[PDB]
RNA sequence: GGCCAGGUAGCUCAGUCGGUAUGAGCGUCCGCCUGAAAAGCGGAAGGUCGGCGGUUCGAUCCCGCCCCUGG
């Protein structure tokens, strides 16, 4: 006989899956930092190698708070938060970061406008591409298996070089674009007082809505920003 | 934007003049595109045809009267004796014109067959196809025409369109403009293949015409940015030509729509070499030519017809009587080339990258010249780019090239292109990439490139080349040599991480917090940070609420929600009523988040230089001018809080289970919260609580007022609760209990108070009387009988008595009871029942 | 990598029990004097074969735990016997299950690791020692309150443990009625993930209760939980936007079918069309015949891609309704 | 008024400091391992030295 | 940005170019029925037809501006 008089509850997978994420780096000894959502320009493209008047600040869509040429926005993504931990934290530094970023992108099956993401960045002496690529293999096969398998291609960022995406192999199996990576300019490091010659850097950034999406193969990403209960209830009450 | 359209058989034909019989497949090209830094949007094949598609000319045409459409029944000669009759509904085609036909037979792409069909009283032998149709571009209005001399009746069609092509859809980074034309793309694959590179812009491939005298009077002001400005002259140009297919392909193809030749060479050759080109018609040039920023309120109406409000930070080229271009965006439609045009003046200019990106971004004028100018052009090449469209212009419209040239190039005049040298040790390429790479390996890539390297001992002197202005920190040398190395080979090696601090006090709140509550039988969303549109007026809020100066955005999705989320509430109820409107009308909804309170008015702070550290007093005010942002807890219910079953028919949501719930998450958050009622929209005032930690209020709870429900559209008797985490304070306590083994002694109480008292007022006032001695008070009984005075309730707890070290007797109890009587007839004026 | 799959699902036992109104306790690996005797337990019980102990602290306890039941059972008589008589215990904990008599393994050279094969030899001479969660409840469950006098412990607070524990642990349990001591027959549910048993649940026995000195109506849980798979399942949930249908069915079945197997016959024949099913009606009484009873559950079906017509439902409905008859011989009230 | 219907329930603190134990360990990269009660005397004092 | 085309009940939609949307399916309510339900039969309620103005004696419908979607 039914005997749970208690209804169901359950908290939402994208808050699982961060504390999934925030434990697998714990494990490896990185801690977790904190992020204002309004972020001031200095701090989302300024401080990032972000140039003036440039593309590559301008082509970037940005939600900015009124009035205009406030140098106030909300954040583009987590990686403003790379400066303030580097301006307020010592060296060495390995964090990640998880929180709400903002874009201005139309809300369907595979985009949304809100979502939340993972950055990282570890600040250390010796730091090369081979400690990027080996935090990225052990992330991906955190998250999707043993027998995942990661590739990293060329891409571009104002705020790191070289920069590159990442893509996953856990169609029914090929590659798909999991996030950005690269290792830290050195302008970034200067515009935080810290020496490129003595100590280098990486960084990364998933989307944690998208990481879902193919985890569980879900169709619809608008179902997981709605609130609807049906989309919360089947993943249980969650530890 | 960003986008790069090229068909594959230009790309493999300027490759393979440095590398002669260069061939690779689709997929192949794609692959090494992508592992060097070029994303492929679309890899598109043209056609497929099958079977009978032919070149035709149109011989002859009878218009079908009487019909929704005008149809004209064709006599097309297909290079053969006998001339095919075809039916077709477009009218872009004259007598003489080539066509494409497909005849009965044929398999046009989408596996659609072609076949005689008895149309429109006449008799069709085959179709004359569109560019849609054939899979060769998009469109469809009309059927497709060559230009004449393109093919002769009957020559395979496939070959003509050239359908075994493919259409490589490109995206590309903002930092390698030369990437936007085949000549970078080329060269781009003659590093990844180890090709040696003939450069399309070159001298030996575009032969420098005659200078024997300056083509026209020119002013510039060097303060608008310009790195260079040329000009030469084609004059006696025929305006009866047409741009040969090839070209007109070649440019459809790229995503260009031929015009004139005139235009289709300027085009054609900023494909080709990446340098935007302009002709401008010489005859409607009114005296000297000035390139100088606009003046405030100058307009200027662009080519396309539309008068264009300048900016005194546009750069503009201006003669004697009007506008001539709006400098790397546009030009203006007073020297624009018409089809009566003969004398062609040709403009060969490098602007100012952010001069462009902000005019064109002002005007929302994305055009394909300014797209590349904001990219950076690479200003060696641009009497090249001029000399190859002054050459092909006057080859394809029969004019003649003058040996007249003008050539800004600065004050005083820039004879090298060159970026500033970097010095770099050999060996910093291995360090950031972890790889051991090839003698000579760092070398060979930055002069693969185009750089310049001298070597001084471990030292390397680079000088990147003109097209590459990206290239100025080592850091960017790395890249180069990394990427065409390919990232594959760089291992997986795990950082050496120092042992950390785990999570801190707060994320293990928020995580007790959440798991706490979806034990309890609530559902985490996700609360959007956006207002709702007036929601605050549906609430009633005051015009001076605090909740109401929010944070408003200037460019939101949704024009009437751009302020931000002052409280967790209106994300909240949206989500339940979205839920209840669906069929879930039982929920209990909660969400951990921020919100955005501000302080002031939105202050921005200035640039900071980002060469060296803010100091300590920069970054505490950068943190000023930003809103608080504190983290909340709330959640709201409605419907049956407890579900319906076999034991009875459930518990409908009440204003006592939102106060539960503030009991849950200060349970979760090791702290004692006292509740107190209070008057605070949208609560109902009679069922609402304040929430205290200490003597700091932190939230509120309980039922919605009624009138806010019906204004919002809320299920009737829908609760909420809001806490603010920030302002309850993380506690560790460290209990020290000491069991006695001492029987208890067990002792009700049962006190008459005015009704407005609180309960616990009560049961603190009790425990304050009792003493040491009282173990547990818990009430088990409210009465409210006319036997107790109107307004007025009868309170029973059941009270628990323990010594330490000693048995009580009866009257140790009921000592310490009636001390607690006493305390609670002072403190709330409770009466002892009679 | 840290926290493995078992050792995160032992925290999420531990806090829902909690959470739940159960305090924890740690239970002591000595058993009390012959127990078992008291339990009743016949002279071949699985649970009897136990390992002694030669020098214990009372030469009366010197068998060590099977079941973590005695151990809770005698720290619910401490709390009930000193005051705190509405109570609820649990334990999480490993026991000690022998095979066979207690055999030795020789000394093997300390100057080199020993081979696999020795390590193997040394396990098999050990016993099983399996992780444990059990529980013990007495008195109220409900406390009272102004609300009303509170509820008193029955056999559902123990099955509804069971299903706390099988939440946390992400499975999905099955209930059967069961004979096993110390529980009472008729009050004792024997539960299984899929075709594995895991443990039981229910009151306990009122003559192991009398003879034991606990509180009458006494209820308990053990199970195994290293019997219980590790499960990470990865829902893929698509919401539907369009209306449900809400539809009753009332259904006749024999007294001794459960109720979970006419919910799981009504299920496997309404097909994909169900949204959801729950029971909210137990009814008897001379209109239905005797020792038969009925059922009546709320069903809540919902299609994908189009609005239902009543008809769509009720021939979900009518397939449920065969589903159940051919299952559990269900007959539709009439 | 009253609104915990749910009795008080509670961890043993002694599984809490193990839990905070643990926890402070797998943050500094350590792991959680397993043991047996009943140990066989080669490895509770013959392989111990 | 372009002229279109969508915005209509709680959900998914149909339909109207001036005085009723005789709106549909499901959702809500009532009666018969049942111990209490559901189905079934018989009935009801509920839309200010996206918002703000204008035209008109009257606007879901015509006009202007605006917000939200697809091409
Ligand atoms: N959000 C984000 N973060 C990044 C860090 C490094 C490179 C690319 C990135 N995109
Ligand atoms: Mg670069
Ligand atoms: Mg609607
Ligand atoms: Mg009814
Ligand atoms: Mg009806
Ligand atoms: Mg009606």
């Amino acid at each position: 006989l039914p005997s749970t008089r208690v209804p169901a509850g359950a908290r939402h997978p994208i808050i699982m899956l961060a504390e999934h994420v925030a434990d697998t780096f714990i494990a490896m000894g990185w801690e977790l930092a904190e992020g204002p959502e309004v972020e001031t320009e200095q701090f989302n493209f300024d401080a990032l190698n972000f140039p003036a008047d440039h593309p590559a600040r301008g082509e970037q869509d940005t939600f900015y708070i009124a009035p205009e040429d406030s140098r106030q926005l909300l954040r583009t993504h987590t990686s403003p938060v790379q400066i303030r931990t580097l301006l307020a934290r010592e060296l060495p530094v390995y964090i990640i970061s998880i929180g709400r970023t903002f874009r201005t992108d139309e809300l369907d099956a595979t985009h949304t406008p809100i979502f939340h993401q993972v950055e990282g960045l570890a600040v250390d002496r010796g730091l090369s591409m081979a400690h990027l690529r080996g935090t990225l293999d052990a992330f991906a096969r955190a998250e999707f298996g043993p027998s995942a398998r990661t590739r990293i291609r060329p891409h571009f960022f104002p705020f790191t070089e070289p920069s590159a995406e990442v893509d996953v192999w856990f169609g029914g199996a090929a590659w798909v674009e999991w996030g950005g990576c690269g290792m830290v300019h050195p302008n970034v490091l200067r515009a935080t007082g810290i020496d490129p010659d003595l100590y280098s850097g990486f960084a990364f950034g998933m989307g944690l809505e998208r990481t879902l999406q193919f985890r569980n193969g879900i169709p619809d990403m608008r179902d997981m920003v709605e609130g609807d209960v049906r989309f919360s209830l089947p993943f249980g009450v969650g530890a | 934007s960003n986008a790069m359209r090229l068909p594959y058989s230009w790309l493999r034909e300027v490759v393979a003049v440095g590398a002669s019989g260069w061939d690779v497949t689709p997929g192949e090209l794609e692959q090494t595109l992508l592992r060097i830094g070029h994303e492929v949007e679309e890899v598109i094949p043209l056609g497929p045809v099958d079977g009978p598609v032919t070149v035709g000319r149109v011989a002859d045409i009878e218009e079908l009267t009487g019909y929704k459409k005008p149809i004209r029944a064709c006599a097309v000669d297909i290079g053969d004796r006998q001339y095919r009759e075809i039916i077709c509904g477009a009218t872009n085609f004259a007598v003489g014109d080539l066509v494409v036909v497909a005849l009965p037979g044929a398999t046009l792409p989408g596996g659609f067959t072609i076949s005689a069909r008895k149309a429109y009283g006449r008799n069709s032998d085959g179709m004359i196809c569109s560019a849609a149709e054939l899979n060769l571009g998009a469109d469809h209005s009309g059927i497709l025409v060559l230009p004449p001399g393109a093919a002769e009746p009957g020559a395979d069609g496939a070959g003509v369109l050239g359908l075994d092509d493919v259409v490589f859809h490109l995206a590309i980074t903002p930092d390698r403009g030369y990437c936007m034309s085949v000549r970078g793309l080329a060269r781009e694959l003659a590093c990844a293949y180890d090709l040696d590179f003939v450069d399309p812009a070159s001298n030996s491939r575009v032969p420098p015409l005659p200078i024997e005298g300056p083509a026209w009077p020119l002013t510039v002001q060097p303060e608008t940015g310009v790195r260079r400005f040329a000009l030469r002259p084609v004059i006696g140009i025929d305006p009866a030509a047409v741009s040969p297919w090839w070209l007109q392909r070649r440019l459809l193809l790229c995503g260009i729509r031929a015009t004139c030749p005139a235009v289709d060479v300027t085009n054609y050759v900023m494909l080709e070499l990446g340098h935007p080109m302009h002709a401008h018609d010489r005859n409607r040039i009114s005296g000297t030519l000035g390139v100088r920023f606009a003046r405030s309120g100058e307009t200027a109406v662009t080519l396309d017809g539309i008068e264009r409000k300048l900016d005194t930070a546009d750069v503009l080229i201006v003669d004697d009587a009007a506008t001539a271009a709006i400098g790397g965006v546009m030009g203006a439609a007073s020297t624009e080339v018409r089809a009566d045009s003969t004398d062609v003046l040709l403009e060969a200019a490098i602007w100012d990258p952010a001069a462009v990106s902000r005019t064109q971004r002002r005007l929302h004028l994305p055009s394909e010249a300014a797209r590349r100018y904001e990219r950076t052009v690479d200003p060696a090449i641009s009497v090249a780019a001029l000399d190859r469209c002054a050459r092909l212009l006057a080859d394809i419209a029969g004019g003649e090239v003058s040996p007249t040239l003008t050539d800004w190039r600065g004050d005083p005049p820039c004879d090298d292109w060159s970026p500033p040298p970097i010095r770099m040790g050999v060996d910093v390429p291995d360090r950031i990439a972890g790889v051991a790479y090839p003698q000579g390996t760092t070398a060979r890539r930055l002069a693969q490139i185009g750089a310049v390297v001298t070597h001084d001992g471990d030292t390397l002197t680079v000088t990147p080349p003109s097209w590459r202005p990206d290239l100025r920190q080592p850091a960017d040398l790395v890249e180069e040599v990394l990427r065409l190395e390919g990232l594959e080979v760089i291992p997986s090696v795990l950082p050496p991480a120092p042992a950390g601090r785990g999570l801190t006090a707060g994320q293990q709140r928020r995580r007790t917090i959440g798991r706490s509550l979806a034990l309890s039988g609530y559902v985490e969303i996700l609360p959007t940070p956006f207002l709702p549109a007036g929601v605050f007026d549906l609430w009633g809020l005051e015009a001076d609420d605090s909740r109401r100066m929010t944070t408003r955005v200037l460019n939101p999705l949704e024009a009437d929600r751009p302020q931000l989320a002052t409280t967790l509430l209106p994300a909240l109820l949206e989500a339940l009523v979205r839920n209840v409107s669906r069929g879930l009308v039982d929920v209990a909804l909660f969400a951990i988040a921020q919100v955005v309170q501000p302080t002031e008015q939105t202050r921005g702070v200035g640039l900071i230089p980002v060469d060296r550290r803010p100091t300590d007093d920069e970054i505490a005010m950068l943190d000023a001018s930003l809103p608080r942002q504190p983290q909340h807890v709330a959640a709201v219910l409605a419907g049956l809080r407890e579900p319906r079953g076999p034991w009875g028919p459930g518990r409908p949501v009440e204003a006592a289970d939102a106060f539960e719930a503030v009991r849950i998450i200060a349970r979760a958050s090791r702290v004692d919260v006292t509740l107190r009622p209070a008057q605070y929209l949208p609560w109902h005032p009679g069922r609402c609580a304040q929430v205290f930690v200490g003597e700091s209020s932190v939230g509120h709870a309980g039922q919605l007022h009624p009138a806010v429900i019906e204004r919002s559209g809320l299920p009737k008797g829908t609760c909420a609760v809001e806490l603010n985490l920030d302002a309850i304070p993380c506690s560790a306590p460290l209990p020290a209990p000491r069991v006695s083994p001492y029987p208890a002694v067990f002792q009700d109480v049962s006190l008459v108070v005015a009704a407005d008292i609180p309960a616990q007022a009560v049961a603190d006032a009790v425990r304050a009387g009792a003493g040491d001695l009282l173990e547990d008070i818990a009430l088990f009984d409210v009465f409210t009988g006319p036997q107790i005075g109107e307004h007025r309730k009868s309170l029973t707890f059941a009270l628990r008595f323990r010594a330490p070290d000693r048995t009580l007797t009866e009257d140790d109890a009921s000592a310490a009871r009636d001390a607690a009587v006493q305390s609670a007839a002072e403190r709330v004026g409770a009466v002892l029942r009679g």
